């Protein structure tokens, strides 16, 4: 029910956090 | 309303009167509650999918087109119920894969984006595998290496947006890897196709995301290198 799931996984994408 | 959106889609529209819808949609998948994107559902997804087939398969208003669905699957997919439906299709991800074309740069970054997401999805499994695989099924497609559309990406005329793009996604399909031989065996079969070059050009680059990219890129390599 709540949104902004994939723009979580951009923004870890996109500084680095995610890789990880 | 919901239901309206999938007739329309299922009706025959073609170049502005599929683009002004598809950019309709867009904003009311965006704006939307989730019960609203469920009410799309996979019904609604299979119309965006069908459409985006054809487009990808025929050849004025059809890199855009394709362009404003890869949108509304971002937004179709800014939620859970959204990832584990386009997961559920039978060709979604391939089509995705087919949506980095080099020569429409703009919707390439936006695709391989949703795709490096995948790749790092905690739910399902390896999502890298997934796909790698339909790289390896679009690669015969088209009669290509399968990394070849990434190194296209990020050659030196290309934008930076781009370039981080296709780093971006070289670096989700290799890190959530738990095997050292597959993940060098990737690093190395890029390397063969000419990314060691661009490495050289990449690393004199002013640019903070550029510059994040490469030190993953970098440090897992290193790594891998002592591990073996």
């Amino acid at each position: 029910d709540e949104t902004g799931v994939m723009d979580s996984l951009l923004e870890a994408l996109q500084s680095g956090a995610a890789f990880r | 309303s919901a239901m309206m959106y999938i007739q329309e889609l299922r009706s025959g529209l073609r170049d502005m009167h599929l683009l002004s819808c598809l950019e309709s949609l867009r904003v009311s998948l965006n704006n939307n509650p989730v019960s609203w994107v469920q009410t799309f559902g996979a019904e609604g997804l299979a119309s965006l999918l069908d459409i985006l087939k054809r487009l990808h398969d025929e050849k004025n208003y059809d890199s855009r087109n394709q362009h404003e669905i890869i949108r509304c699957l971002k937004a179709f997919m800014n939620n859970k119920f959204g990832i584990k439906t386009m997961l559920e299709t039978e060709e979604g991800i391939l089509l995705l894969v087919r949506a980095m074309d080099p020569a429409v740069p703009n919707m390439m970054i936006d695709a391989a984006k949703l795709l490096s997401a995948l790749c790092i999805l905690p739910q399902p499994e390896d999502m890298n595998e997934r796909v790698l695989e339909a790289m390896t099924e679009r690669a015969e497609m088209d009669e290509v290496e399968r990394f070849q559309p990434l190194l296209d990406g990020l050659k030196s005329g290309t934008s930076i947006a781009l370039k981080v793009g296709c780093l971006q996604l070289i670096n989700a399909l290799i890190t959530p890897a738990e095997e050292l031989d597959f993940r060098v065996h990737i690093r190395s079969e890029l390397m063969r196709l000419g990314l060691h070059q661009v490495l050289q050009e990449l690393r004199e680059i002013e640019n903070e995301d550029m510059k994040v990219q490469l030190c993953v890129f970098d440090e897992q390599g290193d790594e891998d290198f002592f591990d073996l």
